């Protein structure tokens, strides 16, 4: 179930948006802004010179729509728990018991077909050249030719890299 | 006498001062004349630690650790005013010096137990009228101890109480509350308690010596797990001067 | 651990003298060719 | 419920003011005259009752008890907090630049 | 002869399936020692406090590690350079605590490693060799103790130098950049055109000398049966190769004189790894990579960023972490 | 020449160290102080200010459990903490007289330390023997301003890189040396091969 | 973007008077400051005492205020305690104590009103960033 | 690269590890290959500089695989003893070394990293004195990430003040 939509305010009423994760990060901090992107609130990791931590500027998260709509929470651990939520976007309620579920993302099926289809892919493009290679040089497959002539090989000898008949 | 390169890597520097056979004096006391301990010294011989029994109708004994953090857990350079009290006790009252030391002793099988061996604001008394501090001398006291790691320590994925995560950030969307004790940290201060039992004493010097033994809390990784219960004995020695 | 320092001083002196009077016993002469 | 004790003290006047019973030392430069005189005298006398209570640290001249007076607007007292307190943090804290 | 004269004339058999040699007489037990004790300390170890802060972590498989995470962890950072030998400890218990198995692992097996080299050239001198294959090898022996002796000396302990894991390795990497650039100095980026360009040439004189086997064998049967060991002939066609490479760039930028090709096989990655390892030994005393952390400025003044500076950034993500415990002022000085 | 160019590599590494840790004999006044030394001296500055600001510094536990400017060696003495505790070997003139017989002594800590001392550990904190191939003093991450490598790393990385090849040229010329006593310098016998007359290994 | 006169204009005293320096002024108070500030200043921090900065608005709260020339000549000429209650010339540089800070000795009037103008002029151009250390490079 | 190991943990990563092998094992194959080339030559000449004693259309081995073999056998206790064996693993060895390198940059094309054990991080979160070379890595990267992105990644306009970034004591 979709929790609702959180909605958070500073204690002058100010709506706060959290900065949301992007793909790139396996983690991410806590960061709420003002609607101009001014920096309001935060979860403070050093506390000794915090100045935006959610107590001091009294954040409080209400929801509209989902399950939560028309709840207000102002205890800040909660609010607190929301924001972390929030960074990931819309908040939802999920059943983590039915398979153990460890809170670590998966992909889905679209980024596992592309995974596999684009080293398959790659893996391809070795197996081409292989027998490409083999293909134009099966007489050669062996080894060269016991006896090639020094002078096809050696400079200046022929006009035509590799023509027995442009000898000079 | 002997200088730093005499002691230094010999052990020496963690042994309390010792007195000899002789010093069995009396050292009187001026109940007009304010006093303080220049130098308290306390060095453990044996920590003994609390065993936890799976039914709690058992006797649980005190048992043998062996010390793997080597020579470091004397405390030492201990102050404080000797007060004369009204009913002639003595007390003495901590105001400083080298009054904490990490230490790590290991349970057979192999647990460890790190604790932080202390007298923190040590406030320990004799028996009334104390005219003279002898062999039969004896103080007992409490004292503070205080989480084993201070408020900034951060646990091993970055979690902490003044600093730090304050969530298990490797499992984005676990559940929260089966990992709140891990999560939060939290600071104990707890209570010891402490006997000092004089048996030497150099009436002429103001040094005295003995045996005590004292009794806390061990560490609880920050509200993390249940601390035990330690037994500390050792060796003393005091300076008393007037002051 | 006394015991076992004297041990292993001991492992080791060997082991060192066998070195030492080793490449003093005509090593040079120890080849295939000139000797 | 398990609290985070630092977290909880955000919330209150400490969060806000200078608080002479737990914020480390070098908050005092953040006002005129404070530091590092006046600073070490009053975390060496606290804690403290109230606010006012600084003006009463034996030894003090006239102008450091003025100065007191000018900056009791930017002062405030709350419980003792052990995790502030503890480990001579209130003379280094472990933050730097 | 006497009993020592055969001893002698044993020690230094030609025809032992394994030579063992003098130098092989300080090796073998030196590598048995090390090899056992890593073995033994890898699977059981208890967890060791390599920074002295009482913070033990854990290195072992049974301690919950797998191989990948898995180490023998560098000892105490109390310790320094103390000698930390087994008899200096009160028990094996506080012996494990501190790290000891790491000191005796690394001694016996620098120890061993400097023999093995001592022993290739012994035995190339028994068969009527030229001397130089243990030369080749003063290059890895030489990073080996760039990492596990000179660091830890330039820095004053042996819980700097490199854990004897996979991970702790990349630890010590990660730790090294934030100290020292390493990837700023030249001397590793010599030792990088070394692997690389040894990497680079392997693939390239494999290839060389393959395409120019001469036809020995069935068009069915593995073209490795067209050479047989001892042969006086040479198995491939060394003037095709050079006509094929030769042309592929130009003429002169081509080997037909196969033993200054060979001799340019030993040299560019054993110089190029005398580098990586002078790189280490010099980094050890504190003489870092170059450093343009703001060098390019406008005409008020303003910092322009480089490349050099996004380096700088991620170089100081690596500094305020790591050993999160450990620092109580401001600089990091060792 | 072999023999020779052994004992200059190992003169050359024993070089390396004199400077790097030596301060008798290389005089900190003049070739600035040892990286231990530096080190030393940051804990020293801080001690020294914390305790200004009215810290007890014998008593002040730090966030390990282990005293934040004081603590024990593993042999009990006495020793500045933080990481400077592998340097507790260091022994400085500016910091001798503040070690008594069981190491520092908070006596003399509380009561002794002269103007100069403070000066002197700054100052040596501030020249810690770190800065980069371009001379920018400071550590890695360190702004350019400062134009500092101390002597020391130059004397001792030049040292170590010239004992390091000298020991190649000893093991080339030594195994050079050998292999011509004994005539094979110049390869193998076709005729001769020695190892065609020794039993095959298996 | 360039190094004006304007930004080159800075408070000479406590009671408002400017005075504009020369870019060769500017220039020489980076020099000088780099000659015998800069081991501990680096950046307008302080490796010694962390807590204490050069950035404007630091100075402007010392006692006295050294928010200007005039308070910044007089620093390096006496210094003392972020509240001027102790004269700490026997472990900072100032002329007072040059024999004992080599480097003081041969720095000039001019050379010290040069440093100050520095001190004054970098927040101007950098900011936040002076003063800021590590977070900030 | 410092971008790989702070976002991706690429050095965690096993086709990462494989491309290592492979070009340290080359790099290895190259030196030791013209190491006993050059010290098992036959002499074909007088001078003691001997490039001079060889002719590129000579019918013989410059070198003696006999006694090269014999060499490794005593030393390493394996050796080579097929010479067209040892050129071609000098082939097989960094050329599959790269294409396992390829093989894990496609897996993070996705993000598709090796970036965790899940079975260390179930017990960290649980047991905080559970510690490990890997667990310190991942404080690493997540300071990589924290102290770098804001510059590194401009178009994403990050804004971190100094309370959130994580720092360990002092430093
Ligand atoms: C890429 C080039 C292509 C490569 C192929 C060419 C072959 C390699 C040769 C390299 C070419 C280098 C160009 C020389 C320029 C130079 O050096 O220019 C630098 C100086 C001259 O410039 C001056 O460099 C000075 C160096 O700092 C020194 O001076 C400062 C001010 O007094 C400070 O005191 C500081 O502490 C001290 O380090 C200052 O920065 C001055 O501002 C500046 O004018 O040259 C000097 O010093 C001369 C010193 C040369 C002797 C080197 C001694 C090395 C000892 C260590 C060996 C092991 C280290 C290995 C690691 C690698
Ligand atoms: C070749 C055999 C050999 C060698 C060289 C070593 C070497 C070492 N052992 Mg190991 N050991 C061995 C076999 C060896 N071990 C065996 C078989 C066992 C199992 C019984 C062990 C069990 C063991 C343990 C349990 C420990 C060691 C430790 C040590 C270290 C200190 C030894 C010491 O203090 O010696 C002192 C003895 C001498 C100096 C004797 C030399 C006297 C001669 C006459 C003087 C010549 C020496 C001179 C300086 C140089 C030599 C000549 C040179 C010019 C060529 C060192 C790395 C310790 C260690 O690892 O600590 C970290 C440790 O704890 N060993
Ligand atoms: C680029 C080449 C190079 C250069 C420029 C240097 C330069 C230096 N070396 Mg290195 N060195 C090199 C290559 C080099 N070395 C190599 C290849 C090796 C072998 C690996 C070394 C090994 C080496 C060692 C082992 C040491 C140096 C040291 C030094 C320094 C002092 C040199 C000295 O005083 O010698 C000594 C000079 C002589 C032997 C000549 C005779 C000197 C007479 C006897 C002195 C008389 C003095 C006396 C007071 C006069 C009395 C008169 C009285 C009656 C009034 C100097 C920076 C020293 C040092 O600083 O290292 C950190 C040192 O200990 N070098
Ligand atoms: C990495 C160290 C190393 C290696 C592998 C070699 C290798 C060689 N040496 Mg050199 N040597 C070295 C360092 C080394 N050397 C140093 C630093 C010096 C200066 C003193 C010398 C001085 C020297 C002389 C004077 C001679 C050689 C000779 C030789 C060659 C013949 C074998 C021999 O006699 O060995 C002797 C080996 C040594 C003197 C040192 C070997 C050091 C390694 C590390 C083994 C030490 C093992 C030891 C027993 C363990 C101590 C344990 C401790 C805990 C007690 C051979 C190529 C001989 C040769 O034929 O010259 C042309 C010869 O006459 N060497
Ligand atoms: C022991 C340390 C070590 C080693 C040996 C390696 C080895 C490798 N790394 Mg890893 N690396 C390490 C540590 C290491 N790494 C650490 C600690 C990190 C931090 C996580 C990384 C981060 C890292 C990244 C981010 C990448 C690698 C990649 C690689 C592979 C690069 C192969 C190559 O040659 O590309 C060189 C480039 C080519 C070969 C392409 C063809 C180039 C053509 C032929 C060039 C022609 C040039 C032309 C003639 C012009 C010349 C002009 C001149 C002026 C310059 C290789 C397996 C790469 C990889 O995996 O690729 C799949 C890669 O992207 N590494
Ligand atoms: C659209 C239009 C106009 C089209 C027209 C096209 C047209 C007709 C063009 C012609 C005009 C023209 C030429 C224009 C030029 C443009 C131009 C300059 C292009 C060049 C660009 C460029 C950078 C090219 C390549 C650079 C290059 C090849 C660099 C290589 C340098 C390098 C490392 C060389 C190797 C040196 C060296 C010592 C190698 C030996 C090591 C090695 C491989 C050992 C292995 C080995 C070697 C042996 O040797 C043999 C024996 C054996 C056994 C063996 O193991
Ligand atoms: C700017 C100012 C200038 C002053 C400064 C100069 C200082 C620099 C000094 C450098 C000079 C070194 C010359 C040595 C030549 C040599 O090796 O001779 C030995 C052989 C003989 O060559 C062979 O010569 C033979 C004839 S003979 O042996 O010389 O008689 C011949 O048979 C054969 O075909 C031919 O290839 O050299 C070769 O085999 C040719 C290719 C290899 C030479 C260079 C590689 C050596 C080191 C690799 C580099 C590592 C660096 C990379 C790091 C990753
Ligand atoms: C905890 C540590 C435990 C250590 C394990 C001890 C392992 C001991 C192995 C003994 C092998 C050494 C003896 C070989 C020595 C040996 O067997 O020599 C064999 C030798 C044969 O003589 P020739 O010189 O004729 O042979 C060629 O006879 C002797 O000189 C004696
Ligand atoms: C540093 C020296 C590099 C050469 C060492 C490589 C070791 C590889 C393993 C042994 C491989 C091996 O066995 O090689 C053997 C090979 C040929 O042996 P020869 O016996 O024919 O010649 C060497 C002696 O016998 C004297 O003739 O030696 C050389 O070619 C020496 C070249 C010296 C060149 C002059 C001195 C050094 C300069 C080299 C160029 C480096 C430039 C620096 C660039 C940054
Ligand atoms: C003092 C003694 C020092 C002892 C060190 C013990 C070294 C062990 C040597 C490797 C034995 C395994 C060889 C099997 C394979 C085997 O029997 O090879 C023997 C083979 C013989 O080559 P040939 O030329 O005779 O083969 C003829 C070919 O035509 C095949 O048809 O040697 C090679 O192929 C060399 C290249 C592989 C060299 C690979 C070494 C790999 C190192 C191991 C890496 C993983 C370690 C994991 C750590 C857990
Ligand atoms: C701690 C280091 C020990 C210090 C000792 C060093 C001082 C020098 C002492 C040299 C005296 C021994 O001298 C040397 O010893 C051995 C054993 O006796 C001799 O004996 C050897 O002779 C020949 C030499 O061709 C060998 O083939 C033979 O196997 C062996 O019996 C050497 O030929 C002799 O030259
Ligand atoms: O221990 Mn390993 O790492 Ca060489 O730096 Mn200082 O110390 Mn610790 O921090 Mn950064
Ligand atoms: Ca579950
Ligand atoms: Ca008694
Ligand atoms: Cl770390
Ligand atoms: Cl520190
Ligand atoms: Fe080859």
């Amino acid at each position: 179930a979709w929790k609702g939509h959180a909605v958070f305010r500073n204690k002058e009423g100010e709506e706060l948006f959290v900065r949301r994760m992007p793909a790139f990060f396996e983690s991410f901090p806590v960061i709420l802004t003002d609607k101009n992107g001014v920096v309001k609130a935060d979860i403070p990791f050093r506390r000794a010179e915090s100045k935006y931590s959610f107590e001091q500027q009294g954040v409080t998260v209400s929801f509209y729509g989902g399950e939560l709509n028309g709840q207000t929470f102002t205890d800040p651990p909660t609010v607190k728990s929301y924001a972390r939520k929030a960074i990931f976007g819309e908040i939802f309620e999920f059943d983590t018991e039915t398979l153990n579920s460890d809170g670590i993302f998966r992909t889905s099926p679209r980024g596992w077909f592309t995974f596999a289809h684009a080293v398959f892919a790659l893996l391809f493009f070795f197996g081409h050249i292989w027998h490409g290679a083999r293909t134009l040089f099966r007489d050669v497959f062996s080894g060269i030719d016991p006896e090639l002539s020094p002078e096809q090989v050696e400079w200046g000898f022929y006009q035509k890299v590799g023509d027995v008949t442009t000898r000079r | 006498t002997l200088t730093y390169d005499d002691i230094v890597g010999t052990g020496l520097a963690n042994k309390c001062p010792t007195l000899d056979d002789t010093a069995r004096g009396a050292y009187p006391i001026d109940s007009s004349q304010t006093y303080r301990i220049a130098r308290l010294c306390l060095q453990p011989t044996t920590f003994l630690v609390k065993e936890e029994p799976k039914n709690k109708r058992q006797e649980a004994e005190f048992v043998p650790t062996k010390l793997v953090t080597r020579e470091t857990t004397s405390l030492d350079q201990i102050q404080g005013e000797l007060k004369v009290n009204s009913d002639g006790s003595l007390t003495f009252v901590e105001e400083d010096g080298i009054d904490f030391q990490p230490v790590t002793v290991q349970m057979a099988g192999g647990e460890r137990i790190p604790l932080l061996f202390t007298v923190k604001n040590l406030v320990a008394s004799t028996q009334p009228n104390v005219t003279s501090i002898t062999t039969s001398t004896d103080f007992k006291g409490e004292f503070n101890v205080p989480s084993y790691r201070t408020a900034n320590f951060l646990d091993p994925k970055g979690r902490g109480l003044a600093s730090g995560y304050d969530s298990a950030i490797a499992l984005p969307q676990a559940k929260e509350e089966e990992l709140a004790r891990a999560n939060v940290k939290r600071f104990s201060l707890t209570k010891g308690q402490i006997s000092l039992n004089v048996a030497k004493v150099d009436g002429r010097t103001g040094e005295i010596a003995g045996t005590f033994e004292s009794e806390q809390l061990s560490d609880d990784d920050m509200g993390a797990h249940e601390p035990h219960e330690v037994k500390i004995q050792g060796v003393f020695y005091a300076s008393i001067e007037p002051a | 651990m006394e015991t076992l320092k004297i041990t292993v001083y001991i492992v080791v002196t060997f082991f060192v003298l066998l070195f030492v009077f080793g490449f003093l016993s005509g090593d040079p002469a120890r080849n295939p060719k000139r000797k | 419920e398990l609290v985070n004790v630092v977290d909880e003290k955000l919330g209150t006047a400490y969060g806000e003011k200078i608080d002479l019973n737990n914020t480390n030392i070098a908050a005092f430069i953040q006002y005129r005259g404070l530091y590092p005189t006046l600073a070490k005298l009053i975390v060496k006398n606290a804690p403290y009752e109230s606010v006012e209570d600084v003006l009463n640290i034996p030894g003090l001249t006239e102008r450091q008890k003025q100065i007191l007076r000018e900056n009791l607007e930017h002062f405030t007292v709350t419980e003792v907090e052990t995790a502030l307190v503890e480990g001579g943090d209130r003379y280094n804290n472990g933050l730097y630049k | 002869a006497n009993l020592w004269e055969r001893f002698c004339n044993w020690v230094t058999s030609t025809d032992n399936r394994l030579y063992v040699g003098w130098f092989g007489v300080i090796m073998i037990p030196t590598l048995l020692a090390a090899t056992i004790c890593f073995v033994i300390a890898f699977i059981a170890a208890p967890p060791v406090d390599i920074d002295g802060i009482r913070e033990p972590v854990s290195g072992s498989l049974l301690y919950g590690n797998n191989i990948i995470t898995g180490a023998v962890v560098p000892s105490s950072n109390a310790i320094g350079l103390h000698f930390y030998p087994i008899w200096e400890a009160a028990s094996l218990d506080e012996w494990l605590y501190n790290g000891g198995p790491y000191q005796l692992i690394i001694f016996h097996f620098l120890l061993g490693a400097s023999c093995y080299m001592g022993r290739q050239w012994e035995l190339s001198y028994r068969l009527g060799m030229r001397p130089w294959i243990c030369v080749a090898y003063s290059a890895p022996l030489a990073s080996a103790f760039a990492v596990f002796l000179i660091y830890p000396i330039g820095q004053g302990s042996f819980s700097d130098g490199m854990p004897l894991g996979i991970s702790g390795t990349f630890n010590f990497m990660i730790v090294f950049q934030a100290e020292h650039n390493i990837l700023m100095h030249p001397f590793h980026q010599l030792g990088v055109a070394g692997v690389f360009g040894g990497a680079l040439f392997c693939a390239m004189h494999g290839s060389l000398v393959t395409s120019s086997l001469i036809r020995e064998t069935t068009e069915t049967e593995s073209a490795n049966y067209g050479y047989k060991f001892g042969q006086e002939e040479e198995t491939y066609n060394i003037v095709a190769a050079h006509g094929y490479f030769g042309r592929l760039i130009f003429q002169y930028a081509s080997f037909n004189n196969s033993r200054s090709l060979h001799f340019f096989l030993a040299a560019w990655p054993v110089v190029g790894v005398w580098f990586t390892a002078l790189g280490i030994s010099t980094m050890a005393f504190n003489l870092n990579g170059f450093n343009f952390n703001h060098s390019v400025i406008d005409a008020k003044g303003n910092v322009i960023n480089t490349w050099a500076d996004i380096i700088n950034r991620a170089n100081l993500g690596m500094e305020v972490m790591h050993e999160r415990n450990a620092h109580n002022f401001p600089l990091d000085l060792a | 020449l072999s023999y020779s160019l052994g004992a200059l590599s190992m003169m050359g590494f024993i070089a390396t160290c004199f400077v790097w840790f030596n301060n008798t004999v290389y005089p900190s006044e003049f070739y600035g102080p040892t990286g231990p030394e530096a080190s030393q001296a940051q804990a020293m500055t801080f001690l020294i200010r914390d305790q200004k600001l009215g810290a007890n510094v014998g008593s002040a536990q730090g966030p390990t459990g282990l005293g934040k400017y004081l603590m024990r060696s593993p042999t009990g003495e006495i020793i500045f903490g933080g990481e400077t505790m592998r340097f507790w070997d260091f022994r400085g003139p500016w910091l001798e007289p503040l070690r008594g017989p069981n190491g520092l002594d908070l006596n003399k800590i509380k009561n002794d330390i002269q103007p100069w001392q403070e000066r002197r550990a700054a100052e040596y904190m501030t020249h810690a023997p770190l800065g980069s191939l371009n001379s920018v003093g400071g550590v890695a991450t360190e702004i350019n301003s400062v134009n500092f490598v101390s002597p020391r790393s130059w004397l001792a990385t030049s040292h170590f890189v010239l004992a390091f090849f000298f020991l190649v040229g000893h093991l080339w010329h030594a195994g050079r040396a050998r292999a011509a006593a004994a005539g094979f310098e110049k390869g193998i016998d076709r005729e001769s091969e020695p190892v065609l007359s020794m039993p095959s290994l298996d | 973007a360039e190094l004006t006169p304007e930004v080159l204009t800075v408070p000479l005293n406590s009671e408002g008077k400017t005075i504009t320096l020369t870019e060769k002024q500017y220039l020489e108070g980076k020099r000088l400051f780099q000659y015998a500030c800069a081991s501990c200043h680096v950046g307008g921090i302080t490796k010694t005492n962390p807590s204490l900065d050069l950035r404007t608005e630091t100075l402007a709260l010392a006692t006295p205020p050294r928010d200007n020339i005039e308070g910044l000549v007089d620093y390096m000429k006496n210094p003392t305690t972020y509240d001027g209650e102790q004269e700490i010339a026997e472990v900072h540089p100032s002329l007072r104590s040059a024999d004992i800070f080599p480097k003081m000795r041969n720095l000039t009037e001019k050379d010290l009103v040069a440093i100050a103008g520095h001190i004054l002029v970098e927040p101007k151009i950098l900011g936040d960033k002076w003063g800021g250390g590590k977070v900030y490079y | 690269l410092l971008f790989f190991q702070g976002f991706h943990n690429w050095t965690l990563n096993p086709f990462h590890m494989m491309g290592v092998a492979g070009v340290l094992g080359g790099a290895l194959l190259c030196a030791i290959h013209g190491a006993t080339v050059e010290n098992t030559l036959f002499q074909d000449g007088e001078g003691a500089s001997t490039f001079r004693a060889f002719n590129p259309t000579q019918a013989e081995e410059t070198y003696s695989m006999v006694t090269a073999n014999r060499f490794w056998s005593q030393i390493f206790g394996i050796a080579f003893s097929n010479k067209r064996w040892l050129h071609f693993f000098m082939l097989f060895v960094p050329v599959t070394g790269l294409w396992m390198s390829a093989i894990g940059v496609v897996g993070l094309a996705l993000n598709l990293r090796s970036y965790d054990f899940i079975s260390q991080e179930i017990r960290a979160a649980e047991d905080p004195e559970f510690e490990t070379f890997y667990t310190k890595n991942l404080l690493l990267n997540e300071g990589i990430r924290a102290w770098m992105a804001p510059q590194d990644q401009p178009h994403e306009n990050f804004v971190f003040p100094e309370e959130v970034l994580p720092r360990g004591n002092a430093l």
